[PDB]
RNA sequence: UGAAGAGUUUGAUCAUGGCUCAGAUUGAACGCUGGCGGCAGGCCUAACACAUGCAAGUCGAACGGUCCGGAAGAAGCUUUCUUUUGGACAGUGGCGGACGGGUGAGUAAUGUCUGGGAAACUGCCUGAUGGAGGGGGAUAACUACUGGAAACGGUAGCUAAUACCGCAUAACGUCGCAAGACCAAAGAGGUUUUCUUGCCAUCGGAUGUGCCCAGAUGGGAUUAGCUAGUAGGUGGGGUAACGGCUCACCUAGGCGACGAUCCCUAGCUGGUCUGAGAGGAUGACCAGCCACACUGGAACUGAGACACGGUCCAGACUCCUACGGGAGGCAGCAGUGGGGAAUAUUGCACAAUGGGCGCAAGCCUGAUGCAGCCAUGCCGCGUGUAUGAAGAAGGCCUUCGGGUUGUAAAGUACUUUCGCGGGGAGGAAGGGAGCGACGAGCUCAUUGACGUUACCCGCGAAGUAGCACCGGCUAACUCCGUGCCAGCAGCCGCGGUAAUACGGAGGGUGCAAGCGUUAAUCGGAAUUACUGGGCGUAAAGCGCACGCAGGCGGUUUGUUAAGUCAGAUGUGAAAUCCC
């Protein structure tokens, strides 16, 4: 977070997929961010799907991916482009769900 | 310029001034040189409504020590 | 303020420095702790030489450097 | 009122002290002068007329007091020198 | 009256070691979840750029006109016009703007902190002494004319003061020698021969300051020799004053591992938080000091600003413009836009308290007193409180026996919200008027919230509710689906048909809008350990000799007694820490 602060925006470079380490196999959500900070490290995408394209510029929390090595930080879904995560009936409180009526 | 004013304690429903000689310059509650009583405008928390100490007052009183006009009237009322 | 100290030095004229030590402990150790500083008395009579150990006091600073005048020679001689 | 007066009077305020002082420098050389060329009379006489004038400015706030004792002790102290 | 940590390196154990977890705080926020009420609080990100309004005036007991208002005249009425008078705007004249308010960039330095010293000053105010005689001179307003689009400016004529100047008296003060000579000063107003306001000179007081000194004040030497006015002397210049502060001459020193110089960072302090203490961190609100207002530099006038609404010069920007030339700069209040995860009414008002000016009347005062917006926090009520059937439904859990939610899951009443009506606080009384010499003092009246909130009284409807989590640390369970499949995970791990850690459902725990979560600060770490530690093998003794400084060092006596110790006194910045 460089100065320390509790969140950071970015834009991001690239919307690829990694996969976990030998424990695991899958195809987890990635993108490079580069935060205002000077720095261009990757995020995870939580969530079962997003919206991020090229030009998403999203908010980063900050958290390391046991799965991925390097992914440090979390992408904060619900705020600018990353449009919260759809249908989501139980974490709503993250991805940023607005609760249906 | 030493002036001889009431310092306001005031406090949410709490009323009280202190009779006090100090510099003009200084602030209303701020450092003050020397207490010579007190005043409490409703008289509630004690049956002593003032305790001018004449004998105190007396001395500032022709050392250059000025009185306002509120205090004025409960130093002379002693 | 009377200081007692040593004459290190005699080269100039009416002029005398002297080398004054003590010892405080230390604010946080507090083991004792040497430290001394020159000071220039005025001599007018040049009467002290290197190597008196004299008092020195405080009086009207003759210059910027001198503040202190020669009082009283403790010894005689101690290089 | 006028911020602007107060602006002209310190000018040429100044412009008087300005002539004070010049008649003095101008006096005081001359009886130093009179003095070092070893004429008594006209000396002291011209050392008169820097004396009062040099006081006079210490009336107001030209030269002011101490200043104005000290061209006097260096002026008399130059004159009873070279005399 | 003061001291209980835990998780993770092994197949297992001990030792070492780093990381990590719950605590308090922060001028915040985003994600999802909303009712109310008291108190408190709000751009911690771009000193980024700014629309609009506001942020200092006040005096006619200084002087001529205009504007506004009243009264009395020449007149039959009207027009017109005359005199007197109140307020004030324009001008002239006096005082004030360097107080208050905002911000923290810059800054390591007696800048600040603590105690002293003196080569000093101090408007208004207070005490004491003395005095105020005669005279002369100048510039505006106004009047006339001309130039310009405007700002604004040029010329000619008249004129006054508590505006300037020359001479006396000297209480005194200053200067040489030693124990002599020189140098001051404006009235006005009235209940006017009596006071009031003010002035000139001197001493002192009060208060506020300039300057100097001892000690203390972050990180790095992969920053070490550095320095020419540079160190000292004489004389001079300069200033309110000491000082190479500045100049001439002479001398040639001065400083450094008790680390100068250089570089980096940060307003400082009191304090704040934390801790058993020591100590660590921080210093945001409030109080003191310092520094800074378009960027940079400088000077003047003054008691004091080298001075936001003062001035001069250099640079950039924005706006106006018949482009000739001008007007500004909210890191002042509110507010806008940008940025950002993000932080509000371009609201109301002066009576109170306090401040500036005036004799007073009185005027000014978004300083401030309040309201509004946002649960951001805290206090008495988030998803409810109390009441309630051996309990026939519904939601939840389940060993399918049962159990649980038990206003019913219905209702009803509630703490009693909200809402409506009335009264309406100060936790402060004057200004004014009457008595008194509109002085002291006494008496009386008006004005209530801030150009109506709080609280009290009356009336009165029940009047939302959701999120996180349930393997262990973490308090809280199974069935079904899926199946190393999909997925969970801070660490140890879990999932290959019984998975409480995957998705769903019933149930349960937490929060009771907080609780979780994210970020930031402190200790635990006796892991720099002064109190609290180690170096044969775990990280760690220099290969040896010798030797400088330094540290330490036998015994006896005397003087000094600087260190050390003791009594008294001054200061102990204030605030706080502690009680």
């Amino acid at each position: 977070a460089l100065e320390a602060c509790p969140q950071k925006r970015g834009v991001c470079t690239r919307v690829y997929t990694t996969t976990p380490k030998k424990p695991n196999s899958a195809l987890r959500k990635v993108c490079r961010v580069r935060l205002t900070n000077g720095f261009e490290v990757t995020s995870y995408i939580g969530g079962e799907g997003h919206n991020l394209q090229e030009h998403s510029v999203i908010l980063i929390r900050g958290g390391r991916v046991k799965d991925l090595p390097g992914v440090r930080y979390h992408t904060v879904r619900g705020a600018l482009d990353c449009s919260g995560v759809k249908d989501r009936k139980q974490a709503r409180s993250k991805y940023g769900v607005k609760r249906p009526k | 310029m030493v002036t001889i004013r009431l310092a306001r304690h005031g406090a949410k429903k709490r009323p009280f001034y202190q009779v006090v000689v100090a510099d003009s310059r200084n602030a209303r509650n701020g450092r003050f040189i020397e207490r010579v009583g007190f005043f409490n405008p409703i008289a509630s928390e004690k049956e002593e409504g003032t305790r001018l100490d004449l004998d105190r007052i007396a001395h500032w009183v022709g050392q250059g020590a000025t009185i306002s006009d509120r205090v004025a009237a409960l130093i002379k009322e002693v | 303020r009377t200081l007692q100290g040593r004459v290190v030095s005699d080269k100039m004229e009416k002029s005398i420095v002297v080398a004054i030590e003590r010892f405080v402990k230390h604010p946080i150790y507090g083991k004792f702790i040497k430290r001394t500083t020159k000071l220039h008395v005025h001599d007018e009579n040049n009467e002290c030489g290197i190597g008196d150990v004299v008092e020195i006091r405080e009086c009207r600073p003759l210059s910027k450097t001198k503040s202190w005048t020669l009082v009283r020679v403790v010894e005689k001689a101690v290089l | 009122k006028s911020a602007k007066k107060r602006a002209i009077q310190s000018e040429k305020a100044r412009k008087h002290n300005a002539s004070r002082r010049s008649m003095m420098r101008t006096f005081i050389k001359k009886v130093y002068a009179a003095i070092e060329a070893g004429d008594k009379a006209a000396a002291q006489k011209a050392f008169n007329e820097m004396q009062p004038i040099v006081d006079r400015q210490a009336a107001k706030g030209l030269i002011h007091k101490n200043k104005a004792a000290r061209h006097k002790a260096n002026l008399t102290a130059q004159i009873n020198k070279l005399a």
